[PDB]
């Protein structure tokens, strides 16, 4: 009675292989395991929100108060946390809004299931009962809706659009952030007096150009982009020409040589005269024809020899590697021409136009500036931010992504219609669900109210992030909307927050129809999959 | 819930619980399967000293090989707790959990409910015991049939030992049992009955003597070997120097004061040897005719051996606890302890006492008494495991042959028992029991169980086990109807059946009572028993 | 570095979390140990024993955990076993739910853990009016219910089957222990063990039990009426307290010095033949010498007794602890033995010592147990404690609670009313006692295969209209009122339960930190 | 059912990932930063001192102004980090006051 | 004997080669049975790489955890056969297998040698065969209904 | 495959235990190993024994 006989089926699966079913206590292990990290997103929740530094492996920090971008980098063993992490990353790919909320519901919903599953409800109805709880919230989100927009083109109108997105990273800083980036949109869109037909739309439009130093409040829309980049050859005359025809040349300015490797051949020394000023004669029979036209700016993506640099100094023709080939096309889009990997000649149909392009120091470095004043722009804009450390930077730029993706989130479908935020349509959809369970007799009424007390977190999380107490204005907030007025009622977050009753449009905190309906798919499927499984296995390391 | 509690643990839970109180019982099982039945295989032990023990009883095997498993402990005291009081049954406890477990396993597949099943056993063994009052048989003792105690000598000397063996130490256990019966019938076996080892010529030179067997004799030469009439002497004070509780130095003065005072140490001595004298002296006729022997408890001293030796009388010392509570019941004397009071009436009677010496040792022998109340069985041996061997053999068939003079019934074996169980249980109107519900299969699963013994009879000698008892079926079907009561049997040497009522077959009463319920407690707690766990300090 | 300590400081609200999680896996590892369907559980010690057994108490004894929270956990069930002795698997299991359903508030409403403390004594006030407003009285005097009454807890066990011998093998016991207010001790109770035989047998007899023989063959092993004296010192030779040195001149001194130690147990012999006893137990060791002149008288001489048993031949046959055998009178002489005999069995001998059963001090018995093997020997002795212990209550107080999970759900459905009426701050903590006084219920009918769902939907549903004493029949899984199932459980072990599990979620709750590793 | 003995318990987080919660890591922050503040405050004034730094590879490097001493010292604290970072960033702005 | 041949050999023969066997298919049928029917259980096939996949085919089950007993890899290659072929009723073949071995050393440690078992089964198979050919149903194809197509899809 | 599963229920008994059967030629074995020791009694029965 010393040794076991060691579970004779370990001549079956290696020892590595770790089996965690069910009845043994999977349920169990796994809700409650994940508890830790779903405080983690529920303390990074909010405007008040603490934001998480995370160094990863290689040692580049980054400090994001979202979940998509933490949970990317932890290298989590677990495998039923995976499970939400990617989830979170389809709500990024896709909407790029929404990963908090997505991670403090589909980690409730198994929190508030301990009841279900420790009074002993069968998981197969559980499955049944989110997924009909489902089908109604998705169907009655529809009503609930006061904000049906119909411009979209205007700069103020995006207040109620842009401002509480900003709102949420960085409370402090509103009104600056959402002047860049509505002015940035309205770049972005053309001017034109009815544009339909769902107009194109995509986030590779406004980049963001990191500088190093400077105020957030001293920062400024650019039309163009900026390069960390060193020109080279002569300084522009900024207003002279009063316009500039840019040619974008996929291949570099040589000599054409084929893609087989050849070299020179000389059977006598006539031609070893003649070919120190042959050299210089091919160049200029197709240099030469650049410049009758007038082509002041060239940009080569691959190396320029210095040959070709030579005979464009004396003319004074601005020059531009570029190495990288995906911004490359973004400076096509900004003069408005096509790239010619031939030489050719430059036409004036091809050629686009730029006003200006000037030279100087942001943030102590040389970087070529490419704005320009009354010309016409088509998709194509940038943030330039200052900032006093590039770790707050980051979080700047990853805030103007989720900014604009909310303008492909709009645009891309016909209605991206608003609702009321702050904690004012979660407190209605716990009332619309508890009458709704009282409608259908069965044994799965269990699971529509407990899917109901899930949406809890969403007032009270503002609220301890506020230093409130979760009994008092919680409860006096189910008050208000007994009986329009009663819709309008959310989650004050201030010192005078002792009534608890603050109206939506003073500050216009409103939050999109298309990104709750698709967090609450993503989180239902999370937590379908997760009280789904009952075995896991794993593996050797 | 163990893991994050121990840091360090093992855990088998619902499957593996089941699964190792099954397969840690068919693997004990295959063990003592071959050993079970007469044609069974030997079984010897040898440990890392080298010593060698021969046996086939499953006591010796399950407690001289150190197991790990947490299951066969529990079969291990099961039948070693069953052997040590009854004496017979210790391989049948181990086939009948080794059996009903695995009969009941696959219905716990079928999912039926380890708490019903073992309601259906706890029933079931209830209709057993009505069927013992019903199965057995009366026998009056009055009649002191030898021939029917020489059978029951061979039911289990058969198993044990070949028939060489078992024609010759027969006959042994019967003139030692014959005397066991008296006027007050009280039974009387550790005390009367004893095994003792002597290298010798051969096992089949073991003989019976009537009186006590002692492995001591006379120390000095001149001293008697033969004595034609002894009477003994039972004395246990100690007769040779005593340090006398802190009493200190024999402060001698002058060197004639020295001496003076050491022979002192004989005076009390000499005190006690007075007595003897004293009393040899009402005793005294016929000296050279009759004679006199002193057994000792404790040692005495050599100084005073040439006290007896000049008188000639006997000397025996430092014999055992039991001897001296044997001397009574075969010489008719009584005890004495002090020599202050003595009379002629505590002294014994012998007609013979003799001795005899090989290599260093010597043994004396007594035996030609008036009316020996008590015996002895000298078993003859070659090798260490031989004595072993005759060891468990005559401490198994002493407790089985004596249990059927305790009570006034008897059982017959060879699968009688068991095939009548079958029937009854397999028959029997479930209207008349209590058991409902699922209890339909507890009662086929241990009705079913039972079958699985007598086949491995079978086993061993190599005959088809299903065929063998075809017939056995057939002549009970024609038996009820035919109104004639016979008992089948099953014998190894053709493959038919028998009558072990004519073949002299036979099983004690409470081996089986005993077993059944043993084995039906251990394999109850067992099938309840769904988690395994192992913690605590060290 | 600093002092030792700060090694991973788990603080905050994760350090509460471990200890709510582990206080639910010690309620987990016997959850399955509960009802009259519960499974049993073998532990292996690390010494090389075996604990077979079902009972939560001892089950928590073999096992070993490493954690602070945990342990005050494993120390309630030797509070509810040296209490009363029965309920112990249900003291743990009530814990462990209570400590879990407060933990959500705990971990999300904020609610700190003294509110928490406050609200549970209230309940626990609550639970004590309800509890007595539920329980009915009985008739102590009863034989027809007494035996009803000491199955309740049999039930659970292995020998149910063997229900009808073992209430009257428990009811002669605690009445013979007994005394004529209404105090009884298990110390008296032995616990002596045969392996094998058949439990139908097996019977209490009155008197005591010894694993020894007689000395010498002369002594009569048939007495009618046996006369023991009791005896302390060893009938051997005292050497003193001190060195005797006798400094020895003549040679008559040193047969003299030998012949005084014959003569002096001469002298305690001849005295203790004034009364001419039967039977002489000695507590120490016995002479050779001394043992004859004892068989002269009629005496009969025994080894040595460990004192333990001495105590209760001094209860039996009336006799006292005597040491000082020069002040033996014919009063203090024990009298009134029934019956002397001695079986023989191959383990040991058995001398059997019967009283003649006809206030005074209170009698001791010895019950004997005829098992299957030892541990059978072991299951049952536990059984007997567990069984026993539940004819102390019903005399210690006569209230009698129902079972079956009646007056655990009989508290929750009162607290669940009067939560609605007690507005306030209080109302979420006081609110969660419900729901884990409806659990044990829940794992009863989760032993029986039962769906929890419906049948407590039907049991509140019915508890307030039907009766007080409706609860779940644990073998067939239906609803079954007590009055006609017939099983009651006392009200003592009802409140320990109650008393037991709240006060130790008081004591866990205030834990904040926990820092391993500081010194010894 | 199962494939072995036992079954050890998944850590959340990988196996020696540093956590922890409470205003104890806040605390250790801000101390950390005081830490890097100390040896930059004897350092302000016109009557300051200078730091002397010397790397693993062995190179002198002596220094007033407070940019190149966190340069030199490669600092893994990332909240001792944002002293670096503004340091740089004003050293790359303005050109003073890097200390201060 | 095989020691003298190869002392680094093992051998197990008659009944220890017959345990392996038999528990090898119960152990891989208690694990591998839970998939069948539509009630049955998801596991995650977690392995070094942290690639999480959900299924209840046997065949791609056993394909990703390698298999160490012999007696499994028999069954697993026939699993392969069967998946390979048709595509479907790997369960099947487990548990048959599984309960065919239970069901035969039930009457193999009665005493009866396994040819004739075996014999058995090819009479109780090919017996099969002419109650499968009798016990099918033959539909007329050629209307392309799609009410049929959608519950055979749907089971 | 690569391993077998080294004889299951083997812990029943201790690890060092060994049983032989008459199975597998053992007893040819153990008439085999009486042959080693006997042939170094050939050469010493007889006058010319060899000591
Ligand atoms: N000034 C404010 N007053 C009230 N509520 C606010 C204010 N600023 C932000 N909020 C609320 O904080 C919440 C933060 O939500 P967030 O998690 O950023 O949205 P998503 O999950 O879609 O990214 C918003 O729902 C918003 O209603
Ligand atoms: N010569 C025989 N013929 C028929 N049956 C026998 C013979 N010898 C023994 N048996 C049977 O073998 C069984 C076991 O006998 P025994 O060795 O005394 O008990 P155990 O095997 O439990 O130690 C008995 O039930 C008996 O009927
Ligand atoms: N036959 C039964 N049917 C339903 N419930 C029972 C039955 N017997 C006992 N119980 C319940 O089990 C609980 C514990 O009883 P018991 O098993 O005797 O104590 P322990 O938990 O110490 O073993 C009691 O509270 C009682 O409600
Ligand atoms: N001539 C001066 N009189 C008074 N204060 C001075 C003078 N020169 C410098 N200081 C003060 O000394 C402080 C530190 O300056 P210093 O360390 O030399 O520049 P930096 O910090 O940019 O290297 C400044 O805050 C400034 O106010
Ligand atoms: N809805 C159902 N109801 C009853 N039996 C079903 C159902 N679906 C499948 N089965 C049974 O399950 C068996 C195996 O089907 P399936 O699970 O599809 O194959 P596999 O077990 O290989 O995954 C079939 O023989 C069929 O009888
Ligand atoms: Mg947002
Ligand atoms: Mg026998
Ligand atoms: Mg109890
Ligand atoms: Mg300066
Ligand atoms: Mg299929």
């Amino acid at each position: 009675s010393l040794r076991l006989p060691q579970n004779p089926n370990a001549g079956l699966f290696k020892q590595g292989y770790n089996s965690y079913s069910n009845a043994d206590g999977q349920i169990i292990k796994s809700i409650a395991a994940i508890r830790e990290l779903h405080q983690m997103c529920l303390t990074s929740m909010g405007p008040c929100g603490r934001n998480k530094i995370i160094v990863n492996h290689l040692g580049k920090i980054i400090i994001t108060n979202d979940a998509a971008t933490m949970l990317r980098e932890l290298d989590i063993v677990h495998p039923a946390v995976k499970v939400l992490v990617m989830a979170t990353e389809q709500q990024k790919i896709d909407m790029g809004d929404g990963t908090n909320l997505v991670m403090i519901l589909a980690g409730e919903l198994l929190n508030v299931s301990e009841k279900l599953i420790s009074m002993g409800l069968s998981a197969v109805e559980i499955i049944q009962g989110y997924n009909m709880a489902r089908k109604f919230t998705l169907k009655e989100l529809d009503e609930m809706v006061v904000g049906e927009i119909t411009d979209k083109n205007d700069k103020n109108e995006l207040l109620k659009m842009i401002k509480p997105v900003i709102s949420s990273k960085k409370y402090g800083s509103e009104d600056i952030l959402s002047e860049l980036v509505s002015e940035a949109v309205s770049h972005v869109l053309p001017v034109a007096q009815q544009a339909g037909e769902i107009p194109y739309f995509n986030v590779d439009s406004i980049r963001v150009v990191k500088i190093m130093g400077g105020s957030l409040s001293n920062s400024t829309v650019i039309k163009g982009m900026v390069f960390n980049r060193e020109p080279e050859g002569h300084v522009k005359s900024l207003s002279e020409d009063k316009k500039h025809k840019v040619a974008v040349f996929t291949c570099p300015l040589d000599i054409a040589n084929t893609e087989t490797k050849g070299t020179v051949l000389l059977h006598n020394a006539q031609e070893m005269l003649d070919f120190s000023k042959g050299e210089e004669k091919q160049i200029d029979a197709m240099m030469k024809e650049i410049a009758d036209m007038g082509v002041e700016c060239i940009v080569a993506g691959a190396g320029v020899g210095e040959l070709a640099l030579h005979y464009l100094n004396r003319y004074g023709i601005l020059v531009l590697k570029v190495p990288s080939k995906f911004e490359l096309r973004r400076l096509c889009r900004v003069c408005g021409a096509t790239p010619l990997p031939r030489l050719g000649a430059p036409t004036p149909e091809e050629l686009g136009l730029v006003e200006t392009v000037k030279t100087m120091e942001i943030g102590g470095d040389r970087v070529t500036v490419f704005k320009q004043e009354q010309g016409e722009i088509s998709r194509t804009s940038t943030i330039i931010l200052r900032g006093a450390t590039q770790n707050n930077l980051d979080d700047i730029e990853r805030a103007i992504d989720d900014g604009v993706a909310a303008v492909k989130g709009l645009m891309k479908p016909s209605g991206g219609k608003l609702l009321p935020g702050a904690g004012a349509t979660e407190i209605e959809l716990i009332s619309r669900i508890t009458k709704y369970g009282e409608r259908t007799p069965g044994l799965l009424q269990l699971a529509i109210k407990q899917f109901a007390v899930a949406f809890e977190v969403v007032p009270r999380t503002l609220a301890e992030t506020a230093g409130l107490d979760v009994n008092e204005v919680l409860p006096n907030l189910y008050a208000a909307h007994n009986v329009t007025d009663h819709l309008y009622k959310g989650v004050d977050i201030d010192g005078e927050s002792d009534e608890g009753v603050k109206d939506i449009r003073e500050e216009n905190i409103y939050d999109m129809l298309a990104t709750k309906k698709f967090a609450i798919n993503v989180a239902t499927e999370a937590a379908t999959t997760v009280l789904s499984i009952d075995q896991i296995i794993m593996a050797k390391k | 819930s163990l893991q994050l509690l121990n840091p360090k643990a093992e855990s088998l839970r619902r499957d593996a619980a089941l699964k190792v109180n099954v397969t840690s019982a068919e693997g004990l099982q295959s063990v003592l399967e071959t050993n079970l039945g007469p044609k069974g295989t030997l079984k010897m032990l040898v440990d890392g000293a080298g010593n060698i023990k021969l046996t086939k009883d499953g006591k010796v095997l399950l407690t001289e090989m150190q197991i790990q498993s947490p299951t066969a402990v529990l079969i291990a005291r099961a039948a070693a707790a069953q052997d040590e009081i009854t004496g017979d049954g210790t391989t049948t406890v181990v086939c009948l959990v080794g059996e009903l477990l695995r009969q009941a396993h696959r219905f716990i597949q079928e999912g039926v409910h380890p708490r019903i099943i073992t309601d259906g056993f706890e029933i079931a063994r209830k209709e057993s015991m009505k069927f013992l009052d019903e199965f057995k048989i009366s026998k009056t003792n009055l009649s002191n049939d030898r021939e029917f105690l020489l059978q029951v000598a061979r039911s289990s000397l058969l198993t044990k030992v070949d028939a060489d063996l078992t024609e010759v130490l027969t006959p042994i256990v019967t003139d030692a049992v014959l005397s066991v019966y008296d006027a007050q019938a009280d039974n009387l076996d550790l005390h009367m009955v004893e095994i003792m080892q002597m290298q010798h010529l051969s096992p089949k030179d073991t003989t019976f003597i009537k009186g006590l067997v002692l492995d001591h004799g006379g120390r000095h030469p001149d001293m008697p070997t033969r004595v034609k009439n002894a009477y003994v002497l039972i004395l246990n004070v100690s007769l040779e120097y005593e340090k006398t509780e802190v009493n200190s130095g024999f402060f001698y003065s002058s060197a004639d004061q020295r001496d003076k005072l050491a022979a002192s140490e004989r005076k009390f001595v000499d005190a006690k040897l007075k007595k003897i004298i004293d009393l040899k002296n009402e005793v005294c006729g016929m000296d050279p005719d009759k004679g006199f022997v002193i057994i000792n408890q404790k040692g005495i001293d050599p100084m005073s051996l040439d006290v007896f030796a000049k008188h000639n009388i006997l000397a025996l010392r430092r014999a055992k606890r039991r001897n001296m509570e044997r001397l009574q019941l075969v010489t008719g004397g009584e005890a004495q302890n002090s020599v202050e009071d003595l009379s002629p009436q505590i002294l014994g009677f012998s007609g013979l006492v003799y001795q005899e010496t090989i290599g260093e040792e010597k043994f004396t022998y007594v035996t030609e008494n008036t009316d020996p109340k008590s015996c002895t069985i000298l078993i003859k041996g070659s090798t260490h495991y031989a004595l072993a061997q005759t060891k468990d053999a005559v401490r198994d068939g002493l407790r089985a042959v004596a249990n059927v003079l305790k009570d006034k019934n008897i059982i017959p074996g060879a699968g009688a028992f068991y095939i009548a169980l079958s029937r009854y249980l397999r028959s029997a109107n479930m209207n008349k029991l209590g058991a409902k519900g699922k209890t339909k299969t507890g009662i086929e699963a241990f009705a079913e169980a039972l079958l699985v013994i007598p086949k491995t009879l079978v086993k061993n000698s190599g005959f088809d086990p299903l065929d063998v008892l075809a017939m056995v079926e057939d002549e009970l079907d024609d038996a009820q109807d035919s109104d004639e009561t016979r008992y089948v049997g099953v014998d190894l040497n053709i493959g038919d059946s028998c009558d072990p009522t004519i073949e002299g077959i036979w099983d004690s009463y409470r081996v089986l009572r005993n077993a059944i319920t043993g084995a039906t407690g251990i394999a109850s707690n067992l099938l309840l028993c769904d988690e395994l766990l192992r913690a605590g300090r060290s | 570095v600093f002092m030792n300590a700060s090694q991973e400081r788990t603080t905050g609200r994760q350090a509460q979390i471990s200890n709510i999680t582990a206080a639910k896996a010690v309620a987990d590892v016997i959850r399955t140990c509960l009802g009259p369907k519960a499974m049993l559980k073998m532990l292996l010690d690390p010494m090389g024993g075996l604990v077979l057994t079902n009972d939560g108490h001892a089950i928590l004894r073999e096992i070993d955990v490493a954690h602070p929270a945990a342990k005050s956990m494993l120390e309630l069930s030797r509070t509810q076993d040296e209490e009363v002795g029965d309920g112990t698997t249900t003291v743990i299991i009530l814990a462990g739910e209570i400590l879990a359903q407060c933990a959500p508030y705990l971990i999300e409403k904020n609610i700190h853990p003294v509110i928490i403390i406050q609200a549970l004594k209230k309940a626990l006030t609550d639970a004590l009016e309800v509890i007595k407003q539920v329980s009915k009285p009985v008739d102590v005097e009863n034989d027809a219910a007494m035996k009803k009454l000491i199955q309740a807890s049999i039930g659970t066990k292995y020998v149910i089957h063997w229900s009808e011998k073992m209430c009257e093998l428990a009811l002669d016991a605690v009445k013979t222990v007994r005394k004529d207010f209404e105090i009884d001790i298990k110390r008296y109770v032995r616990v002596e063990k045969i392996p094998g035989g058949d439990v139908l047998d097996s019977r209490v007899l009155k008197g005591v039990l010894l694993n020894k023989d007689v000395v010498h063959p002369k002594m009569s092993r048939h007495i009618e009426n046996p006369r023991v004296v009791l005896l302390d010192c060893p009938l051997e030779y005292k050497k003193g307290e001190s060195q005797t040195n006798i400094e020895i001149e003549k040679e008559e001194d040193w047969n003299r010095i030998l012949q005084i130690e014959e003569e002096q147990v001469q002298l305690m012999c001849e005295q203790i033949l004034a009364v001419r006893p039967t039977l002489v137990i000695t507590e120490k060791g016995v002479s050779d010498l001394a043992q004859h002149y004892l068989l002269k008288g009629g005496c009969s001489v025994l080894r040595r007794v460990k004192k333990s048993d001495n105590n209760r031949i001094a209860r039996v046959t009336g006799a006292t602890i005597v040491n000082r055998v020069e002040d033996l009178k014919e009063s203090d002489v024990g009298t009134n033995c029934g019956l002397f005999k001695v079986e023989m069995i191959g383990d040991e001998y058995f001398s059997f010592l019967d009283n003649c059963k006809e206030s005074g001090l209170q009698k001791a018995c010895t019950i004997m147990l005829r098992g299957g093997s030892k541990d059978i020997l072991n299951e049952i002795d536990r059984n007997l404690q567990d069984a026993m212990a539940v004819a102390r209550n019903v005399m210690l107080s006569p209230s009698l609670s129902p079972g079956g999970g009646a007056t655990e759900m009989a508290v929750s459905v009162k607290l669940a009313e009067k939560a609605k009426q007690l507005e306030g701050i209080q109302q979420w903590p006081y609110q969660a006692v419900a729901d884990a006084m409806e659990c044990i219920p829940r794992t009863l009918i989760q032993n029986a295969g039962g769906d929890p769902i419906r049948l407590l939907s039907q049991l509140r549903a019915k508890h307030a209209q039907g009766n007080f004493t409706t609860g779940i029949d644990g073998d067939k899984g239906k609803i079954v009122d007590m009055v006609s199932y017939g099983i009651w459980e006392p009200e003592v072990i009802k409140q320990q339960s109650v008393k037991t599990a709240i006060e130790s979620a008081c004591l866990l709750l205030r834990v904040d930190d926990i820092v391993s590793g500081v010194r010894k | 059912m199962n494939f072995g003995s036992q079954t050890p318990t998944i850590v959340v987080l990988k196996e020696g990932t540093d956590a922890s919660q409470g205003k104890g890591q806040i605390i250790s922050n801000i101390n950390a930063c005081v830490a890097v503040q100390e040896a930059l405050k004897p350092t302000l004034g016109p009557l300051g001192s200078d730091i002397l730094i010397v790397t693993s590879n062995q190179k002198t490097t002596i220094s007033n102004d407070g940019a190149t001493i966190l340069k030199l010292l490669d600092v893994v604290h990332p909240a001792a980090k944002t002293l670096v970072d503004i340091s740089r960033a004003q050293d790359a702005e303005v050109g003073d006051g890097t200390t201060s």
